[PDB]
């Protein structure tokens, strides 16, 4: 498959902090990487849709940017809500697949 | 497995939808087909496999009738491809080459030739090897000439002769599609199955003289010519190997 | 040399179909592909398409009939069809079938002028009435309620090829045709001589042989 | 694509001038005209195959002339054998379309109609009809009335021979408006003719 | 307010067979395309299966062997159904809709289902 990966594979930041996490594919797929918040006992939820473009009802603090195979997401402010594990995607080859995602640690 | 399968862009699919039908045509001679069946699955919600291709190619060019997609289908009366035109033509491009093909409409106008019943075999006979452009009496060619005389037209009334280019750089103007080839060999025609063969009733070969990269082009055909019989009577059609040089 | 004989029918009504046909006779197309057409004329126009095949055996249609056309040659009876199709009171037209028998692509021979009209109206027969004079002088007959179009008249049947005249038909009130011919004569023959307009009406079953005789004035 | 113009719709000559009538292309072409001498009614008769080739079949008085997209035909002596419409035709693109066709017709001196005129047939009348017909017949030019004291007329095609026309026209009438009348009159009058002239007959003498 | 609740997860035998289901509202199965998704505990996602609105479908390469993904337009269900469980096989499944952009291409899975968990062990 298509091997995605994503740095650091744990993140400490504190309340307020600017942040981002890094998410990357073997090969050159160019767009559609979509990411996605995930909390103990609860479904993911989508923030990214496609790179650049945030998803609707998505807090603004966070955006995308990158041209594909290499990719950030970028937090402008860490509020504590959003303590989490963050995932990312890629859809441009079958079999769709995940990364390992990343941790946020409190620091 | 290794092989990550492609998922087309809705712009990359349609290139490689086209590229597949310019093959079945026989202008091309290379086709990408990877990440197409796909594509088709997801967009079209069918298999576009050579059956498909046949019906759509045989639909848009002879049997069709009604208005027609970008993807060949046809309608009598947020998805894509819904919005069904009747400007009478589609133009088929693949990104590595491109033809603009004249949609079907039935006896409308000229029509098309079954080389699956028509099979005409000309029999040889001596005759000159050169041909001055300015003189030719073939009922297989007809040329015309210019104000500008750096521009030449020669119609091809009878297509089942080939016609064989040598470094050449050509327009193909006919009723079913319209393209340009620059490769050595036999002139390649729409081939349109249904039931059989067809090809174009008539094609035009358009050299270009005004630059420089047809110099030295030449065209090597068979010259039709009615002759009598000695025997019986009545008219026998012959032909001649002859050579026509433009540059 | 050859002939040809664009043997079809006269008359239909709208919405039907023609069948003209075109014999070939001293040839066959059996022997090689011959460039043949239909060829119109409406009255009052020049030449219009119909259709072609050249030697490719690619026919051609022209679009103006919407479609309609049919050719067909057919080489087991050295022959041509054409089967217009939903024949409608605009197409009044006279048909030429014609061939490139020499040279390449001329077509010389062309077969004779058949026509059909196209419209609700009967076949209708035509009626004569001898024209004679009084006591040089003319003699004629005329041929009224006729339908349709063409109608043909000879004198003595056929043996008063000279001094003859004839004149195109017109439109009567009714909607059907009228016509009317004449002859002019030496009077020392009129009366003494027996003179017959022979009239002939193709697109029917008539033909009627009238003489003509000086009146009892 | 390629399409066909004729400068003279009509031209006109006495016999014995040399006359010459045009067509010319949208296009160029190289040689590829055909000539067709329709005489009207009959079906055409091929003249000219090619630029400045004659078919053998046809007199020598006919010749083409010019190359790509301008031809001329001309005749050396015009005969009144050529009163016909011509044709030209183009050779290098199927369909092979003509042109609107060149009328040619004869120019004559003047000659006044014979007139005649002719009662009903008793067996017109038998039908419970009546007609008469008012002829004229080896005149020329074509310009002529009948006045009558409700009428249709038909003019012949200018003679082969003659190079002069015919004219017929009729009365119609019920038996009944038939009656109505003692004489009958058809008057005609044409350029030829020194002043204009009637003939007549009476019901009751015919 | 659309919500897929996935249920019907259990322990099984290795080995057995196991029919998952993902129930949907406010929107058709059969409109747009539904996808498997599961987590193995601690792990992270991995893809599984997508049914596409015709009813095509495509699988995970470690899967694709085994399972079946299934719709029904008036149960207004997606089915997973399992031939042959591998120990691997434990996991929370997740049920999601998947959204195109406008030009049709997959972007993201939104509308998330609850989950459900499925086991495998003596």
């Amino acid at each position: 498959a298509i091997l995605l990966t994503q740095s650091p594979s744990s993140l400490s930041a504190s309340v307020g902090d600017r942040v981002t996490i890094t998410c990357r594919a073997s090969q050159g797929i160019s767009s559609a990487l979509a990411w996605y918040q995930q909390k103990p006992g609860r479904a993911p939820k989508v923030l990214i849709y496609d790179a650049s473009s945030l998803a609707n009802g998505v807090p603004s603090r966070f955006s995308g940017s990158g041209s594909g195979t290499d990719f950030t997401l970028t937090i402008n402010s860490l509020q504590p809500e959003d303590f989490a594990t963050y995932y990312c995607q890629q859809f441009n080859y079958y079999p769709l697949t995940f990364g390992g995602g990343t941790k946020v640690e409190i620091k | 497995n290794l092989k990550m399968e492609i998922i087309l862009t809705l712009s990359q699919g349609l290139k490689k939808y086209y590229g597949k039908i310019l093959r079945l045509l026989q202008l091309t001679l290379e086709e990408d087909t990877e990440g197409l069946l796909e594509w088709c699955k997801r967009n079209l919600g069918l298999d576009c496999d050579d059956t498909f291709f046949q019906k759509r190619i045989e639909e848009f060019f002879i049997t069709g009738e009604g208005h027609f997609n970008e993807v060949l289908q046809f309608r009598t009366p947020a998805e894509p491809f819904k919005s069904y035109f009747a400007k009478g033509f589609l133009s088929i491009d693949s990104g590595y080459y491109s033809a603009k093909c004249y949609s079907g409409t039935s006896n409308s106008g000229l029509q098309l030739i079954n080389i699956t019943r028509h099979s005409t075999r000309i029999v040889d006979t001596p005759g000159p090897k050169i041909t001055n452009l300015k003189t030719i009496n073939c009922i297989n060619l007809k040329a015309s000439i210019f104000k500008e005389h750096r521009e030449v037209e020669i119609n091809v009334l009878l297509p089942q002769v080939a016609v064989n280019l040598s470094n050449c750089h050509v327009v193909i103007k006919s009723h079913v599609c319209d393209y340009s080839l620059d490769i050595d060999g036999a002139v390649r025609l729409p081939h349109i199955y249904h039931e059989g063969v067809f090809i174009p009733g008539t094609y035009k070969i358009v050299i270009d003289k005004k630059n420089k990269l047809n110099d030295r082009c030449t065209l090597f055909t068979d010259c039709v010519i009615k002759g009598r019989e000695v025997r019986k009577g009545q008219s026998v059609l012959r032909q001649y190997k002859t050579e026509i040089r433009i540059g | 040399q050859l002939q040809l004989q664009e043997s079809g029918p006269g008359l239909v009504k709208p919405s039907e179909t023609l069948s003209l046909t075109c014999t070939v006779s001293g040839g066959s197309i059996t022997t090689s592909h011959y460039y043949w057409g239909w060829i119109r004329q409406p009255p009052g126009k020049g030449l219009e398409w119909v259709g072609s095949m050249y030697y490719s055996g690619g026919i051609y249609y022209n679009p103006s009939l919407k479609g309609r056309v049919t050719i067909s040659v057919d080489t087991s009876k050295n022959q041509f069809s054409l089967k217009l199709s939903s024949v409608t009171a605009a197409d009044t037209a006279v048909y030429y079938c014609a061939l490139a028998d020499a040279p390449d692509d001329a077509f010389d021979i062309w077969g004779q002028g058949t026509m059909v009209t196209v419209s609700s109206a009967s076949t209708k027969g035509p009626s004569v009435f001898p024209l004679a004079p009084s006591s040089t002088a003319a003699l004629g007959c005329l041929v009224k309620d006729y339908f349709p179009e063409p109608v043909t008249v000879s004198w003595n049947s056929g043996a008063l090829t000279s001094g003859v005249h004839t004149f195109p038909a017109v439109l009567q009130s009714s909607g059907l045709y009228s016509l009317s011919s004449v002859v002019t004569v030496p009077s020392s023959s009129l009366g003494t001589q027996t003179y017959i307009c022979n009239v002939n009406h193709k697109p029917s079953n008539t033909k009627v042989d009238k003489k003509v005789e000086p009146k009892s004035c």
